[PDB]
């Protein structure tokens, strides 16, 4: 998981 | 008269605008998975007979390039206009691959006045893309308007990061084409994007080795100033  | 004519001879251009890999200098991060949501996209639209298009890796000046050579298409024989927005963002801004693009410079173009073989006909912006820093911690349990037939379907709440998994893609997209596929044949637009909130809010939470950003959750947000109903059947 990774935020933009 | 309640619902969009949607039998045109063409439903119409899906352009998909995908936003991997930044220059260097922006310090913008690579967007890994994201070319799992472009393809997922491009297959989910295809099957609804959309003309899809996809861009990889544009910058700021190509986006606005692109985004006014469509506009300026004859769009009279197309029923409706989709644009979905893959890449990193923040407030009220997608970027290009060198820097920021204002969203409602990009709209624009396609405003009632503008872009005339789309007045009254439904114009969506699907955006995956941060719209702030906030993370959510969850709680267990004769004329017509020219901003009117817009629909903005973004990934997540007003201020907002969005969560985008490396290897499964974005929670919102891979969601959207999920419900897309299930139901687009069956449901009213609104009502397919509200099963889209439903199954990012309650499936997805973010697991990270770093307590700030571990256990969070995500709503998207419908933006609609849609004015019929919309089918895709």
């Amino acid at each position: 998981d990774e935020v933009d | 008269d309640n619902s969009y004519k949607m039998d045109y001879p063409e439903m119409g251009l899906c352009i998909i605008i995908n936003n991997k890999n930044f220059h260097k200098s922006t310090g913008m991060t690579s967007r890994s998975g994201t070319d799992v949501d472009a393809a997922n996209l491009r297959e989910t639209f295809r099957n609804l007979k959309y003309e899809v298009r996809n861009k990889n890796d544009l910058t700021r000046e190509e986006i606005v390039e692109l985004m006014r050579d469509v506009s300026k298409e004859d769009h009279s024989k197309r029923s409706s206009f989709v644009c979905v927005l893959l890449s990193h963002g923040e407030a009220g801004i997608i970027f290009g691959t060198n820097g920021p693009v204002d969203l409602k410079k990009i709209t624009n173009f396609f405003r009632g006045d503008r872009c005339r073989s789309l007045t009254g006909k439904p114009k969506l912006f699907i955006i995956q893309a941060c719209r702030g820093t906030e993370l959510d911690c969850g709680i267990e349990t004769h004329k017509i308007p020219v901003e009117a037939d817009f629909l903005y379907a973004c990934s997540t709440a007003p201020g907002y990061y969005s969560w985008r998994n490396s290897k499964d893609g974005s929670w919102f997209i891979q969601s959207l084409c999920a419900m897309l596929k299930q139901y687009a044949d069956k449901l009213e637009f609104m009502h397919i994007l509200t099963r889209v909130n439903r199954k990012v809010a309650t499936e997805f939470e973010s697991f990270s080795f770093d307590a700030t950003f571990h256990a969070k959750k995500q709503i998207p947000c419908i933006h609609s100033m849609l004015t019929k109903e919309l089918y895709f059947y």
